[PDB]
């Protein structure tokens, strides 16, 4: 897809890693009241990550990550793994106590 | 069985190619409703234009007509007519109406979509101004990208398969496959020129199409990838002798894709090798100290 | 390599209280086996297309699992002894043997 | 399910498309107030100029009249003076004023936006110059570009919903349009073009536009995308045999929508399928031998 | 060297100061084992320079 569309790896993940955050400008009077500016961008449908900009033509067509990649979502990489009564593998956690106490 | 997917464009037969152009110089009366972009069918019309370059040829030929000229006095005078242009069809209303032409209209040559259209309402028509070009796609192009390095992935025996994402709905039919002669100096890419029976024109020029390639290797002595251990100065398998004792032995690798790599020399067919737990195993007859017997048997 | 072939992460998306890891790669496929890598295609500045195997020569090969160093240099132990036995004498027997043949 | 609003674009009609050019070569004495960008109507004068070559020809008629030569003698130079070119109004001048004519007057073919205009005055023409071209925008076009995808979807399309920010209250539910038979290579979408009426000049070519699609497609094999397990080639899905064990199952994937994937085949109506790649480890747990520990 | 070869003292530091690293592609499971990918990439020779 990325040699079909003129997209980079390089490109795509700059791309990436600029579309998912939330901006602030300031406050606005009105009222004699205090709004302040917010502005989404945080990352939280799928579509929001289909929809992250690569390439925009002169003409106004864009072509977004769904055109060069697919969104689907998984585990990530363990460093250990733990299984209980042979039944199954879950997930737990243990408990340490403040060395003194 | 080398397997391999490529990246591809859909694009025009060029072999379906026609650029129309006026035979002689006038001035264009009527323009029908198209442009580039459109698809045109063989006989579509394109344009209405005055060609007066013809009109004193034409008017000698009536002129003997009625003043009792001869028969070759005639064919004569009607070659002189058709190797200044005017179309043979255009001739043939001719001498089947008696009376002079001074408007035609231009048809599309073949089935096709145009590409290029120079001449508007109100224009004057020239012997170089491309009234039309139209381009094919019944039996559509597909182009393939092939890295020179990979090159030797490709041989006449390759079986090839089109894909295209905007149609996982149509089984596609390579009629002609071709390695043309160069390589893009552009991407450093070869070009893998096949051609697919596109019958309902549902494979548009420019979509992305997808070209996985088969291809027939040496016959090898082949064991599933699982089963070979590489340590990058040795290449063992966990062989199962009848006894049913696990012994390693070291294998010379050749090349390996789809999961099952091919070894050059080393074992013999009808052997076992072990694919699951080959690591326990190995780890086992590592500690067994079978792996240093075997290595030391030599 | 770090993110195509990696399961490199990039960033980060913020529900709530949770926060979950956003990484780039290629197909698994691509990246099966040794000679996956040899054919692993790139995209170069130029538009170009090419693999792996035409910037780098790529070699399985063994080599340490963890290096383990005392003192900032590197250090690699050697564990003698004795099944009971005597001790102040022996590292007396080669603190000189050792440091004599 | 289907729910996209692919970008268009406003622009002029190519059927309404003129450009005119003079009939034979001279030099302009007189160039009318206009310039690219100005509104123009069938009839707007656009230049006057001066044309010697006809004058040869309108000689030979006129002195025809001047000795009332055979009729088929002025019908015959009458129409040497159309087949040299000369406006069929211009000849109906010069028999009434009986006077060679040798100013004359290009004029707007048909109503629309001069989009080149390159003759003023102190110039000469020639026959390729190009004195005006005016393109139309009546019933304006509009070309979505949607993605090369969905083109197995949109094919069949039952209508669109056009919208434009210009003018939020010009939406119109657009239930015919054509697409063309070409795909974009820059970027890879269809193009689909549609002709909105403009009687009230509102949709100005060069204004952005959107084309809704509310659609679905038709039943088909429908299994939760989270359950699909695919590689780069090989790829399955994780089926729940009646004894409640795992088992791997080849399939073959139609196209995704909305979290939910329409399947080709491998697998029929009804079979429990685990929803979960979280079987296998992301990184590197190779898919095909992780599938393979799960059966015996 | 700079002028007749169209480079600029900007770019040169840009371009040596992107080529002294190496890199890690996590892992790559194959034979049940768990074989890393590492990328050379650091400075050695003097023509590692050149």
């Amino acid at each position: 897809r990325l040699a079909q569309y003129g997209i980079s790896l390089a490109e795509v993940k700059s791309a990436l890693d600029a579309s998912n955050q939330e901006a602030g400008g300031s406050s606005i009077e009105l009222a004699e009241a205090e709004y302040m500016v917010r502005a989404s961008g945080y990352l939280q449908t799928l579509d929001d990550f289909n929809h992250i900009v690569l390439k925009a033509s002169e003409n106004g067509v864009p072509v977004y990550l769904r055109d060069v990649a697919k969104v689907q979502i998984g585990p990530e990489m363990r460093r250990g793994i733990a299984e209980l009564n042979g039944e199954g593998e879950v997930a737990g956690g243990v408990v340490i106590l403040r060395s003194g106490k | 069985t080398f397997a391999q997917s490529f990246p591809a464009n859909v694009s025009y037969n060029e072999y379906q190619y026609a650029i129309v152009q006026a035979r002689a110089a006038g001035f264009i009366d009527k323009v029908y409703p198209l442009t580039v972009g459109d698809k045109v069918q063989k006989g579509t019309p394109l344009l209405d234009l005055t060609i007066p370059d013809w009109v004193e040829a034409q008017s000698e030929y009536l002129l003997l007509r009625e003043t009792g000229g001869t028969a070759t006095q005639t064919e004569g005078i009607l070659e002189r007519l058709r190797l200044a242009g005017m179309p043979e069809a255009d001739i043939r209303r001719l001498i089947a109406t008696q009376k002079i032409q001074t408007r035609f209209t231009l048809k599309a040559p073949i089935d096709g979509v145009i590409t290029a259209f120079d001449l508007r309402a109100g224009m004057n028509i020239a012997k170089d101004n491309v009234v039309a070009k139209i381009q094919g796609m019944d039996p559509v192009w597909v182009t393939a990208a092939i890295p020179e390095s990979i090159a030797w992935l490709v041989k006449d025996a390759s079986q090839f398969t089109l894909t295209v994402p905007a149609r996982p709905d149509k089984t596609l039919t390579i009629r002609k496959w071709t390695l043309l002669p160069g390589v893009d100096a552009a991407t450093r890419t070869l070009q893998l020129r096949l051609e697919v029976d596109n019958a309902d024109e549902a494979l548009k020029p420019g979509m992305n199409a997808w070209l996985q390639l088969n291809t027939a290797s040496e016959p090898m002595l082949l064991i599933p990838s699982q089963a070979l251990i590489d340590t990058g100065s040795e290449q063992r398998v966990i062989t199962v002798d009848a006894d049913g004792r696990f012994v390693p032995k070291r294998v010379a690798v050749f090349q390996a894709s789809q999961g099952v790599t091919a070894l050059r020399s080393g074992l013999a067919e009808g052997e076992k090798v072990v694919s699951s737990g080959l690591f326990l195993i190995d780890s086992e007859a590592n500690i067994s100290g079978a792996l240093e017997r075997m290595r030391s048997e030599s | 390599v770090t993110s195509a072939v990696g399961g490199a992460m990039v960033g980060e998306t913020v529900e709530g209280i949770a926060r979950y890891p956003i990484n780039l790669r290629y197909p698994q496929s691509w990246r099966d086996s040794p000679q996956a890598l040899r054919q692993l295609p790139i995209l170069t500045p130029m538009k170009q297309q090419i693999t792996l195997a035409d910037v780098a020569d790529i070699k399985v090969s063994t080599g340490p699992s963890m290096l383990k160093t005392e003192n900032a240099r590197p250090t690699s132990w050697i564990y003698i002894d004795a099944r009971d036995r005597d001790m102040v004498s022996v590292v007396h027997d080669l603190q000189k043997a050792i440091a004599e043949k």
